[PDB]
C-alpha cells in the first residue's frame, strides 16, 4: 500500500515535471519500444520512428493519466476505472508489459529530475508505477 | 536446449502416446478460457462468450491442430528450434502481431493438459523435461522479433 | 477479484482434495524444486532428496494454509495476515517465485482430479492461486 | 550476446567515464532501499533501517565498488559472459544461496543510476544497449544454478 510519505514523495516529483509530462511520456514510449521490441506488436498501427507524432500524441495521453493518477492518489481504482475497463476488454495488454513500461518511466524521471530522484523517492515512484500497473491489470478475469 | 539423454527420451516417449489432435485444441481452448484476453488474435473464429463455446468451437480445434502439428514436428529438432521455427517466428511477430508472452502461457496450459491426460504418468521428472521443451520452444518463438 | 461461481468451482475441487491435500503439497513443492531449480535457494536447510520428511511435512502445511484460506474465501487478506507477515518480513521470498508454485499446484491438481479439473474450474482455480499470492506479498513493501 | 557493433561501442564510450566508487555504492544502496526484501542477504552488513543509513552504510559502499568491479570484468568478455562469470555463479548459488530473480532486479536498479548519473547522455538507444548487457550478466550469473 502506498504510505503518507509514498503519497508525498509521488506528488513531490510529479509537480517538477509539471509542464514536461507530455515530453516525458513520449520519451518512455520511446524508451520502451527500443529496450523492450516485444512491446511494439501492440502498436503495429503507428509511426514508430524517432518523434514521429503518434508516439508524441499517446505520450501526453499517457502522462496526463498519470497526473490524474497522483491528484487521485487516495482514490485510484475509481479514477481509473475506465482506463482499466478499457486495458482489460478492448486493448487487451499482457499484463507483464506494465512493468517494462514503468521501468521505463523511472528511467525517464531519473534522467530528468537529477536531484529530485534521492532512494527513498526512486522507492517510492516505483511503489506508486505498481498501484497504477495492479489497478489499471485489476479486471482482465 | 540444453536437454540431457535421459530428458529427451522422457519426452519423445510420453509424447508417442498424445493424440495430437485432441490435445491441441484442448491446450488452445483453455488458453482463451484461463487468460481470456489472448481472445483477441481470434476475433475471427465465432462464439468464444462461455466455455462450452470456446472447447466446442471447430475452429479453435482446427487451429489447435494446426499449433500442436507444429510443435510435434519441432520435438524431432530439439537440438535446432530456432532454425525449425525461424518461418513460423518472422510470421507471429510482422503478420500477426503476437506478444510472445503467449507462448509461455501456452507452454504451461500445456503442461496443465498433458497432466490432466497422463495423470500418475506425469511425474514431476517428466514434467521438469517439458517446462524446459516449452520454454525453449516460446524462445524459438520469440527468436527472430525485433 | 473471486466470482461467486469462482468461490462455488473452488470449494467443490479442494472440496474433492480432501484428505490428499498435504501429499498434494509435498508433490506441489517437489515438482516446484525440479522443473525450478532457483526455487531451491530458499530451502539450503531442507532434506530435498525424494520422499524427505521435511517436504512431507513442509507439503502438509502449504495445504492447510490453502485450506484455510478456501475456509475464509470471502475474507483471505485476514485469515492470511500472519502468513503475510512471515513472507514479507522473515522470509522474504522474491515475488515471482509464488507463480512457479502456483503453477505446479494446478499441475498437481490436474494430475490427481481429472473430472473436476474442466476449464472453468481450471480457471477459477488460477485466478484464486493468484488472490493468495498477492495477499502472501501485499505487505513487501 | 547478439550486441551490435555500434552497441558494443555505444556500452564501453559511457563505461569509460562511470565513477565506479560512486555508482556501485549507489546501485547496491538503492537495491536494498527499493527493494527491502533482498536485505535478507546482507544482515552482516549492520544497520539497515533507513534509506539514510542504507546509503551511508560503509561496507554497502565496499561491496557495491566490488560488484561493479565485476561488473567491469564483463564488459570486456562481452563475448562470453558465461565463462567469465561461471565461478561467481557457483559462489551466488552453492555458498551464498541468492535467487537469480535478484540479478535481474539488480541490472534495473544499476540501470536507472546510470540515467541519473549521465541524464542526456543516457539516450534511449544507449538504453537499449544497457538493457541487454544487464540482462546477459544476469543470465551468466544465472547459468550454473542447480
Ligand atoms: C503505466 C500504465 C499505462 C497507462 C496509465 C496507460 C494509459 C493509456 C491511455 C490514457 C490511453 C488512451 C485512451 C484514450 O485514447 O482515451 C492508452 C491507450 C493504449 N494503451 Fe495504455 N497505458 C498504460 C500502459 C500500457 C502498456 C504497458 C501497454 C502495452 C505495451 C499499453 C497499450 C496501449 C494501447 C495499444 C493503447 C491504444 C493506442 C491507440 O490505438 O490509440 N498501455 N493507455
Ligand atoms: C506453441 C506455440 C505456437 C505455435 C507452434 C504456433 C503455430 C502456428 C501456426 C502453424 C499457425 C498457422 C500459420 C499460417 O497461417 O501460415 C499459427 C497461426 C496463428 N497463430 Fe500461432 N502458434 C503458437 C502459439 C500462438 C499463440 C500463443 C498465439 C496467440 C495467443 C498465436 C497466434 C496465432 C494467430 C492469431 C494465427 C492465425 C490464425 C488465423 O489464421 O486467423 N499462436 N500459429
Ligand atoms: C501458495 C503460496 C504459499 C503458501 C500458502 C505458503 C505457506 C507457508 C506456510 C504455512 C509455511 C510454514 C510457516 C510456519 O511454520 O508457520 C511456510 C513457510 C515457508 N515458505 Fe511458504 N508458502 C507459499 C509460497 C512460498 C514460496 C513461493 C516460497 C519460495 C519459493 C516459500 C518459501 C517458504 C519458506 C522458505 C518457508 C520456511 C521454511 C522453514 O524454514 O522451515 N513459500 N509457507
Ligand atoms: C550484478 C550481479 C552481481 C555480481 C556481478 C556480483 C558479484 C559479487 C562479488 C564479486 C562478490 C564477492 C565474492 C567474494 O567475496 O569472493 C559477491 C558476493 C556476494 N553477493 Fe553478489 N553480485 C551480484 C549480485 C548480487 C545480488 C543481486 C545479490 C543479492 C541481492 C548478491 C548477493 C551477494 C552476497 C550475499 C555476497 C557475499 C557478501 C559478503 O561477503 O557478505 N549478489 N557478489
Amino acid at each position: 500500500v502506498l504510505s503518507p510519505a509514498d503519497k508525498t514523495n509521488v506528488k513531490a516529483a510529479w509537480g517538477k515535471v509539471g509542464a514536461h509530462a507530455g515530453e516525458y511520456g513520449a520519451e518512455a514510449l520511446e524508451r520502451m519500444f527500443l529496450s523492450f521490441p516485444t512491446t511494439k506488436t501492440y502498436f503495429p498501427h503507428f509511426d514508430l520512428s524517432h518523434g514521429s507524432a503518434q508516439v508524441k500524441g499517446h505520450g501526453k495521453k499517457v502522462a496526463d493519466a498519470l497526473t490524474n493518477a497522483v491528484a487521485h492518489v487516495d482514490d485510484m481504482p475509481n479514477a481509473l476505472s475506465a482506463l482499466s475497463d478499457l486495458h482489460a476488454h478492448k486493448l487487451r495488454v499482457d499484463p507483464v508489459n506494465f512493468k517494462l513500461l514503468s521501468h521505463c518511466l523511472l528511467v525517464t524521471l531519473a534522467a530528468h529530475l537529477p536531484a529530485e530522484f534521492t532512494p527513498a523517492v526512486h522507492a517510492s515512484l516505483d511503489k506508486f508505477l505498481a498501484s497504477v500497473s495492479t489497478v489499471l491489470t485489476s479486471k482482465y478475469r | 536446449v540444453h536437454l540431457t539423454p535421459e530428458e529427451k527420451s522422457a519426452v519423445t516417449a510420453l509424447w508417442g502416446k498424445v493424440n495430437v489432435d485432441e490435445v491441441g485444441g484442448e491446450a488452445l481452448g483453455r488458453l482463451l478460457v484461463v487468460y481470456p484476453w489472448t481472445q483477441r488474435f481470434f476475433e475471427s473464429f465465432g462464439d468464444l462468450s462461455t466455455p462450452d463455446a470456446v472447447m466446442g468451437n471447430p475452429k479453435v480445434k482446427a487451429h489447435g491442430k494446426k499449433v500442436l502439428g507444429a510443435f510435434s514436428d519441432g520435438l524431432a529438432h530439439l537440438d535446432n528450434l530456432k532454425g525449425t521455427f525461424a518461418t513460423l517466428s518472422e510470421l507471429h511477430c510482422d503478420k500477426l502481431h503476437v506478444d510472445p508472452e503467449n507462448f509461455r502461457l501456452l507452454g504451461n496450459v500445456l503442461v496443465c493438459v498433458l497432466a490432466h491426460h497422463f495423470g500418475k504418468e506425469f511425474t514431476p521428472p517428466v514434467q521438469a523435461a517439458y517446462q524446459k521443451v516449452v520454454a525453449g520452444v516460446a524462445n524459438a518463438l520469440a527468436h527472430k522479433y525485433h
